[PDB]
RNA sequence: GAUGGGGAAGCUCCGUUUCAAAGGCCUGAUUUUAUGCAGGCCACCAUCGAAAGGGAAUCCGGUUAAGAUUCCGGAACCUGG
RNA sequence: GCUUGUGACGGCCCGUGAAAAUCCACAGGAAGGAAUAGUUUUCAUGCCAGGUCGUACUGAUAACCGCAGCAGGUCUCCAAG
RNA sequence: UUUACUUAUUCAAUGAAGCGGAGCUGGAAUUCAUUUUCCACGUUCUAGCAUUCAAGGUCCCAUUCGGGGCUGAUCCGGGUU
């Protein structure tokens, strides 16, 4: 004990070197790097047009839970079972000679982008979900007005690889349901009411304000130190 | 120089192959000396404080 | 919490070091390899006789 | 501020004169009575240019251990 | 015609600068942390010649803040200061010859040399010797400094420049003739090829365009316009006036 | 004078550390046991450019038709292991 | 005495008269360590190895260039009475 | 014409190192009812020294010659300035 003498370091201006700190805020990050952050930067200070900006107001996370619960009820058979649904298949028509017989009416979510378009202006389908990330957004931005005069309920959702893997691909970027069972009815008419009261009635309302003006920090304290000036 | 030995290199005394032996003892003595001047500072920073104090 | 926020006493970036195979080919080079081009009669040719 | 440009450089121009005409002017006196005057004045300049031209360590204590 | 000497000048082939006995590019520190909040303190280790240069330089070391390891800067050295003195740089520094302090920290009447012009570019105003800078303002608002440039010319410079307290060491050069062919080969021998100097007079046309005719002369006036086409800038560039600026010819 | 970049319809031009994720030493730990990470480094950016500049270390005697500070006889020194 | 090497000085400059490889030393105190031992190959002795290319002769009133075995031209060291 | 804004475009530097806001602790202040304010926020007689995740102070340890945390060194925003 008593030979261990305590000698505190002067860190001061001018006195002793600096010790190690954490520089994460100065790093030269790489060209890809910065550019992803200053794209996402310049994206949010621009004025954008309320046909873009409908988007960045997605489903809550209840919500969210319960709609992916629900169309996780319906998965689409995947290639093991559509080889075995052949082979058993494949050996009842050899004895009988029936053509879907054996096999049932089968019931799945609907994923592609040409047939979900082509589901809508058939009126056949009865939820659509889209993603909000799709990275041309020309893809998508022509949908929520195609359900709307169209009169189907839809979903703006996060994460279209949350949807390709509820629809077995790593993106899918819209989804929908056009027939339910016999059971779920009744959840999925509680569902597109809680839908219909966020994305549909306000739509008229929703299409008119741009949004997006937001400044950084030292530029918004700038301005709350020139309104207190002023 | 790499085909000798040390003795050769080197005078028995701090800095010793590199030093003057004049300015090693004007080193030592600017040493002591500041150092000290360092304590007396100190303690006359204590004096003006402890004088504030009241 | 937020994700995975590390401490980097350095400003700079340097490129990470990842795993390099070792070559595994499908076919040889070759096939057949060369012999000793150079052999001790291949050397040594012939003795000089002179008067020196 | 169309005139701002012409009026910093008429400015400028006129304030670099004045400092043209001062340093030629303490040049050439500077080299005339200099060039004008003979050795015995030399000299004699030469001359007279070449002529006129609490021990702190007590607030210490002693015999410290 | 062909090519005149002043159009090739341009091209640097044998017209580049002699650079091989100098001694670095002298600038002043960069600005961090120390300077911009406090002070740091370096020595004075040497005071040495450079070639092509008539102000003496001066070898200050400083300490780095960050690593153990020494730094060493090259300054022009003003009138007085010695081998063995402390140089303090930054915002607190006093206000001494040789100290480095930004603008926004001196009184009026101040004599400074190696001014910035931008605040962090180490140096640019008064380099030569026996030339300074005078500060005859400040503007506390807007952050601005007033100073008269060894030219007579006013500028104003942002607060955040540093300068360094004197005048430049080696004045009074010129007050001495050289009186010899061979002294002024010597000394253009270390800046660059331009001495000596023919006169375009006495050239032929295709050379220059005072060149030709019996009875050497140049035909028109010599003052040029600013709009000419730079095979044709020869004689007195853009001149508002000529004559003698002391209108007595003996003082 | 390449590379990274940027010009030019193009042959090619600029530039030499640049507005680039630009590369090594070893301690590891030692025992699929051999060497993946090592846990600390890493500021410099290729390369070419002097038989008069810089530079590790050799002398004497003899010997041939023609070779020698190189061969033979004797006596040294330097680098690496 | 002559030629040459070297030392300590002195004069001159608005002229103050290269760089890098390379080698050594110092500060520091990491780490290992003496008792049956660790450090030393910076003390002495002993052992092994040192690859590639050039190397003859002229260097000029005949070996180089001027169409030539051309009174021209073409860098340097030694230096007896 | 004048004047604002910053993200386009433009300029400069760096080892992309300490930026912006809010604090603590003093001081002036001086409360017109209080911190609406503002300065300060470890180094200046001397050609020394300053480097091993830092000593100390608390906690867990797997306590082996030890191994990990906080603090020492105020929080927040990831806009290098
Ligand atoms: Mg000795
Ligand atoms: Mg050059
Ligand atoms: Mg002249
Ligand atoms: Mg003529
Ligand atoms: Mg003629
Ligand atoms: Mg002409
Ligand atoms: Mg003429
Ligand atoms: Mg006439
Ligand atoms: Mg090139
Ligand atoms: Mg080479
Ligand atoms: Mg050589
Ligand atoms: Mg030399
Ligand atoms: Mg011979
Ligand atoms: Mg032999
Ligand atoms: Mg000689
Ligand atoms: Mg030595
Ligand atoms: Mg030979
Ligand atoms: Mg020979
Ligand atoms: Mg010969
Ligand atoms: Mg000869
Ligand atoms: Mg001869
Ligand atoms: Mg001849
Ligand atoms: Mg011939
Ligand atoms: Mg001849």
């Amino acid at each position: 004990n008593p030979l261990t003498h305590s000698t505190p370091k002067n860190f001061g201006i001018g006195q002793a070197v600096q010790p190690k700190r954490n520089l994460s805020r100065y790093v030269k990050w790489p060209e890809y790097v910065r550019v992803q952050r200053q794209k996402k930067i310049l994206s949010i200070r621009l004025k954008v047009p309320p046909t873009i900006a409908q988007f960045q107001y997605t489903l809550d996370r209840n919500t969210a839970a319960e709609t992916f619960k629900l169309f996780n009820k319906y998965r689409p058979e995947t290639a093991a079972e559509k080889k075995e649904r052949l082979t058993k298949e494949a050996a009842a028509v050899a004895e009988g000679k029936s053509k879907q017989d054996a096999s049932p009416k089968p019931y799945a979510v609907k994923y592609g982008l040409n047939h979900v378009v082509a589901l809508i202006e058939n009126k056949k389908a009865k939820l659509v979900l889209i993603a909000n990330d799709v990275d041309p957004i020309e893809l998508v931005v022509f949908l929520p007005a195609l359900c709307k005069k169209m009169g189907v309920p839809y979903a703006i959702v996060k994460g279209k690889a949350r949807l390709g893997t509820l629809v077995n691909q790593k993106t899918s970027a819209v989804a929908a349901l056009t027939e339910v069972r016999a059971e779920d009815e009744a959840a999925l008419a509680k569902l597109v009411s809680t839908i219909d009261a966020n994305f549909a009635d306000k739509y008229d309302e929703v299409k008119k304000h741009w949004g997006g003006g937001i400044l950084g920090n030292k530029a918004q304290a700038k301005m709350d130190k020139r309104a207190k000036n002023s | 120089y790499a085909t000798v030995s040390k003795t050769h290199k080197t005078v028995s005394r701090a800095y010793g192959g590199s030093r003057c032996a004049n300015c090693v003892k004007e080193r030592i003595i600017r040493a002591f000396l500041i150092e000290e001047q360092k304590i007396v500072k100190k303690v006359v920073k204590e004096q003006t404080e402890a004088a504030k104090k009241s | 919490g937020k994700k995975a926020l590390k401490v980097r006493t350095s400003a700079t970036f340097r490129l990470p070091k990842t795993l390099k195979l070792a070559r595994a080919p499908k076919y040889a080079s070759k096939a057949v390899p060369h012999y000793n081009r150079l052999d001790s009669y291949k050397v040594i040719e012939q003795p000089i006789t002179s008067e020196t | 501020s169309m005139d701002r440009d012409r009026l910093v450089k008429a400015l400028n121009f006129t304030n670099r004169l004045d400092g043209k005409i001062a340093k030629s002017i303490s040049r050439a006196k500077y080299i005339q009575n200099t060039r004008k005057a003979g050795w015995d004045s030399t000299n004699e300049t030469i001359k007279k240019e070449l002529a006129f031209l609490t021990n702190r360590f007590g607030v210490l204590p002693d015999d410290v251990e | 015609g062909r090519v005149i000497r002043n159009q090739r000048k341009g091209a640097g082939s044998i017209f580049t600068s002699h650079t091989r006995l100098r001694q670095g590019a002298a600038k002043l520190r960069t600005l961090d942390y120390a300077e911009r909040h406090g002070y740091i303190r370096g020595i004075v280790k040497q005071i040495v010649h450079d070639s092509g240069r008539g102000a003496p330089l001066a070898k200050v070391v400083f300490r780095d803040p960050y690593k153990y390891r020494l730094r060493e800067e090259i300054f022009i050295a003003n009138e007085g200061v010695h081998t063995g003195q402390f140089i303090y740089a930054g915002k607190k520094a006093s206000l001494n010859v040789g100290n480095v302090l930004p603008l926004g920290s001196v009184p009026e009447g101040t004599i400074v040399s190696n001014v910035e012009e931008k605040p962090g570019d180490r140096g640019a105003l008064a380099r030569a010797s026996g030339n300074y800078v005078i500060i005859i303002g400040h503007n506390p608002d807007e952050n601005k400094t007033r100073v008269r440039l060894p030219s007579g010319a006013k500028k104003v410079i942002s607060s955040d420049a540093r300068g360094v307290i004197g005048v430049i060491a080696g004045g009074g050069r010129v007050d001495k003739p050289l009186l010899k062919a061979g002294r002024a080969f010597h000394k253009y021998r270390l800046k660059r090829n331009s001495w000596p100097k023919t006169r375009g007079v006495a050239m032929n046309p295709v050379d220059h365009p005072h060149g030709g005719g019996n009875h050497q002369h140049i035909g028109k006036a010599s003052t040029i316009s600013r709009g000419a086409v730079s095979g044709q800038k020869a004689g007195l560039i853009a001149a508002r006036r000529t004559g003698l600026l002391r209108g007595s010819q003996k003082t």
